[PDB]
């Protein structure tokens, strides 16, 4: 159980940090590309998503 | 070309709308008072800023 608790915490943290790269069906996964490569009026929806 | 946030020569060099703009737009051509056979050159614009 001592190993199990630490493994569960590490897995949760790794999943949380890994899910950052997901695009969630948007134009890109970083803010700079969204802000520089599109008009802000139609980039607001992507950033909000 | 003129629109909230859109880029262009007029937007960069002339009357430019802000990103958060609220209102209405009306357009129409008036050749009744703007058509000159020799050219109605008084309608000036700026293209170097």
């Amino acid at each position: 159980k001592l190993q199990d608790v630490v493994n569960h915490n590490a897995q949760a943290l790794n999943t949380l940090v890994k899910q950052l790269s997901s695009k969630f069906g948007a134009i890109s996964s970083v803010l700079n590309d969204i802000f520089s490569r599109l008009d802000p009026p139609e980039a607001e929806v992507q950033i909000d998503r | 070309q003129i629109a909230p946030g859109q880029t262009g020569n007029i937007a960069d060099y002339n009357y430019k709308l802000p990103d958060d703009f609220t209102g209405c737009v009306i357009a129409w051509n008036s050749n009744k008072l703007d058509s000159k056979v020799s050219g109605n050159y008084n309608y000036l614009y700026r293209l170097f800023r």
